[PDB]
């Protein structure tokens, strides 16, 4: 029960952590349009942090998604390394968007057949947002990327220096592993071969090149963040750390 | 003498039938409607400003959820007025530029900064309050299109502003430092929301044109009476107080008689010197100039 | 007591502020040199906003320095809306840093004669403090509107964009006025003479223009700021607010 | 047969005379210490990032008044030994673009995130503790300038190693989520500080020059050990544990013994794939790149 606890919050926090970036861009982006779509997107996500984190908490038989997103600090947070990135450009929100939603729509695919009834369900409502997500992060990807000189050098960029995190996407840990023998948990490696079929496809049309880097950065699962993260948090958890226990 | 044509459009608006984009009228009409459609639109897209302040700090994941919908739904309201707009042959982009050079307005109240959650909540109910309070009254504006454009918006609005409200009462059902919260967000919103309904009756020079040719059905005094009657009750509710030592009932008319408004501020305000206004414009400005290269990059790629 | 209270208070809150502004310069600066510099003057500042606050507290009879700085929201702080301007580029931290240098000098000169003995040895502490700050935001005024063209043009952006709150550096309020009368505050409208006199000339050398912009921007002393601090304040008290009541 | 010049040299280093800028020396030597001086300074200015990232954090004014103070010394540190090098004909200048574009090291310390208060006192006591170690063992190198800088910095180091100390000394006093927070920021940071004092004595290729030069007074693995020697009982003096299940002390020797360390992670680490090597050099090539206008415009003005 610890373990799938861990794995449910880990899909949880990836969402609500992505959630809150996307956040940041109501009303900067390029378009009226643009601002919208992430903005949505940011609501889809968040959506599928409180159904996960809801379910880790009656998982762990106390608290709930608030406790869970607002009084845990960044050592006991399990968000992927990605998903914490700063937005920078939008070329950079545009990568890290990408690879997460080729990955969630991986993802979420396989774990809607997951021996957890909760997990499924939450899986199968998941999954169908990915699919307008992946839409949207790689349409971007080939207007980007094959739009101008300029643009195409930014989405270059952006998606060379998000690489080096895409390691964790594919990184097994005995949580998965065991969750995945019990027929529970995908066994993230398994993933791999969906994720690069779409990605160095979407990079490859977009006229870009694929990383020659070996992604190497994983710890976010087990607490080990980025210096990112804290601020965040910090951030985030303001208000009810001001005022704990409190209803709003 | 009126021409023919000018006649014709008298008679259109006195028999209440909607103007069409394809119909002729006075030219001072189709600009005024640029003009305040123009400034409706701005008004939805500056105003997610002064709220999105608060998402990334937003105390719950419901309250969180709650205003990125509301957030999304301005831009899309935003959307609607731009093509309502487009329909007198404006275009978008030419009267989004003024917006960021400062000759065309948005709304006031998005000049005040978002100080605390409390100030979200009070948004949501004060100024969605008004907003829907004035776009009602326009739900019979004489142009189709702009008449149209309300009723669509009035429908997602009225549900934000429940929400906006809902957030008051759990302030207000809690704790005595979220009381205080909700009380000081009032305080300082309260007379900006009163603003939005515009200047008094006899300084108001657009009003004489705007309600012969029924754009404006209701007097700006009329309508900001209107709101205070329907708003004081529901300050009531929320145990709160209103910032108003000269907010009474008068059982004779029927109303609420309430205090001057700043008109020295409103003026300093809408001419660009309120608290915000230089940080609004230069946030847009900024948007609009760092998008540059993804605007030229998605016609780059829309044309090969 | 309380109006002395809230005018030592608000001296402390302006050095506190500015001091985590000058904190986030810490290894980004165009050299190593420059790094060391904007550390000094945080240091220097935040010196000051101790001894401010200290005073305050113990003017209070209650907390301290650090229940003053972490347990106030931003409706209590009470910091010149100026030092909570963002960094931004080199000439807008420049910018930023001149004109409350240059206040603080003429403040510091005066207050150091306050009729409060504890005000006047404050005082007379910062004042070597804020000649060694404005020689250095002075010089580099000085080197970047008179360096080349581009510089010129940063800088003098640098000065349009933060003048409208220069207004709040002569704004006088009733706790001003009454503690001026007893002969213990300074009355800051007359301080515009000796700031218009330094500011003007260096804004001359440096051959940039005083902007024609009636300055019109106060409320910080009031509790009444722009959007900039809560994000400060979020970020600035989150440990405190997570383990209240502690030493550290 | 060595050359009467290599000779004089040899003799010169026996002897203990201080080699001075304008002395011979063998090209190697010259090379080395612009190697190895090079790298302290950058290690000095990396080294202010990882702890400056809490600058804006910390708990109490006291405590960031005295973190703002060892950032600044830091830098002076920087300062010192760029100068010191400078003395063997390097530029400051080419051996920072060396460093911003990983062609010269810095110590692999500061590639490790600072993710809690806690971390800031443990990086004080530890790192600044094997970096005295380090540096009095280097103040009779065998170059002048360069254990004279080792002289003017162990004097202020030594100050600030002590307040880390003290900074951990309080959460150890603390609260139980402070001691269990100062635990964590320990095992995070003890074998990263260990690693500090380089590769063991047969797999350190530049140790036979260097201690055959006294650039090197002590081998790795004896700075290493005097370290553990020293710093275990400040551990205990916190009631806090080491993440070493192979360390106990060995009567016979004197000495404690302590586990492997993972020298997979260490070249990982220095060959610029550790956890933070991106976003540091990432820090400072941004630092650099966007201060270029402020660099001209200094240039520029000094002209005029
Ligand atoms: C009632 C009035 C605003 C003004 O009456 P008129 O007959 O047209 O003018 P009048 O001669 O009486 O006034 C003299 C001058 O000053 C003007 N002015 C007056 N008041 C204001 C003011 N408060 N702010 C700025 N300017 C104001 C007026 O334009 C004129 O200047 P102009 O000649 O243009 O240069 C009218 O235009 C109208 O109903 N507009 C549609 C409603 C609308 O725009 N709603 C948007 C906010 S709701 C929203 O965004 C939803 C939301 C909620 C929460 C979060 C996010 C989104
Ligand atoms: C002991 C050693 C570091 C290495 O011995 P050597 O005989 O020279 O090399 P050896 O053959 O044994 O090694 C093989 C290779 O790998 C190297 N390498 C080894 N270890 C490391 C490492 N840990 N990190 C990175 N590289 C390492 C070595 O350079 C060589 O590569 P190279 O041929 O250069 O390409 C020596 O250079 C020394 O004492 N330096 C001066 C001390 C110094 O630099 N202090 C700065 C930190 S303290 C501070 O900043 C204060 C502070 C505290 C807190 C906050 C802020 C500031």
């Amino acid at each position: 029960s610890n373990q799938l606890t861990a794995y449910t919050l880990r899909l949880g926090d990836n969402c609500l952590v992505l959630s809150q970036r996307l956040g940041e861009w109501c009303g900067h982006a390029p378009e009226l349009e643009i601002d919208l779509a992430l903005a949505n997107i940011g609501l889809d996500l968040l959506g599928q942090a409180r159904n996960f984190l809801s379910y880790a908490a009656e998982l762990a038989g106390e608290g709930d998604e608030d406790t869970l997103a607002f009084t845990r600090d960044e050592r006991q947070f399990s968000n992927l390394l990605l998903v914490e990135q700063p937005n920078g450009n939008f070329a950079d929100t545009i990568a890290r968007q990408y690879f997460i939603d080729a990955w969630h729509v991986a993802l979420f695919t396989r774990l809607m057949e997951s021996r957890d009834p909760q997990l499924a369900a939450i899986s199968a409502k998941a999954i169908k947002e990915a699919r307008y997500h992946l839409r949207f992060s790689r349409g971007w990807l080939e207007r980007l990327g094959n739009g101008t000189d300029v643009s195409g050098q930014k989405m270059q960029q952006a998606i060379n220096k998000l690489w080096r995190f895409t390691a964790e996407l594919f990184d097994a840990d005995e949580i998965d592993i065991a969750l995945s023998e019990e027929g529970i948990a995908v066994d993230p490696r398994t993933l791999r071969a969906a994720w690069e079929a779409e990605v160095f496809a979407g990079i490859n049309e977009a006229t870009l090149n694929v990383p020659q880097e070996q992604a190497y950065r994983t710890g976010g699962k087990k607490g080990l963040h980025t210096e990112h993260l804290g601020p965040m948090l910090a951030e985030m958890q303001y208000l009810q750390r001001v005022l704990p226990g409190q209803q709003w | 003498m009126r021409s023919t044509q000018e006649e014709r459009f008298e008679q259109r608006i006195a028999q209440e039938t909607a103007i069409e984009p394809q119909d002729w009228m006075p030219d001072a009409y189709r600009k005024t409607l640029i003009r305040q459609i123009g400034q409706h639109a701005h008004s939805e897209i500056v105003g997610m400003l002064p709220e999105g302040n608060w998402i990334t700090r937003a105390p719950t994941l419901r309250r969180k959820a709650i205003l990125l919908a509301k957030v999304q739904d301005e831009a899309g309201h935003g959307l609607y007025l731009y093509s309502a707009a487009e329909t007198l042959g404006c275009a978008r982009e030419d009267i989004y530029q003024k917006m960021l050079d400062g000759r065309m307005k948005y709304s006031s109240i998005f000049n005040y900064p978002t100080l605390s959650w409390a100030d979200i909540g009070v948004i949501g109910w004060l100024v969605d309050g008004a907003a829907i309070v004035n776009q009602v009254a326009l739900c019979r504006t004489s142009y189709g299109p702009y008449a149209r454009a309300m009723v669509k918006i009035c429908k997602e609005e009225s549900f934000h502003q429940r929400q906006g409200f809902e957030a008051c009462m759990a302030l207000a059902q809690g704790s005595e430092a979220q009381k205080q919260m909700l009380q000081d967000a009032i305080n300082r919103f309260w007379w900006p929301a009163l603003m939005m309904f515009g200047p008094n009756d006899d300084n108001s020079p657009n009003s004489a044109r705007s309600l012969t040719w029924k754009i404006k059905r209701f007097t700006n005094d009329e309508l900001r009476q209107r709101f205070v009657d329907n708003t004081v009750p529901q300050v009531e509710m929320l145990g709160m107080t209103v910032p108003d030592p000269d907010l009474h009932f008068d059982t004779e008319s029927g109303h609420y008689r309430f205090g001057e408004i700043d008109w020295q501020e409103f003026n300093e305000v809408i001419n660009g010197r309120g608290i915000c206004n230089q940080e609004r414009l230069d946030a847009k400005r900024k948007a609009w100039e760092e998008g540059t290269w993804v605007r030229e990059a998605a016609l780059a790629h829309a044309q090969k």
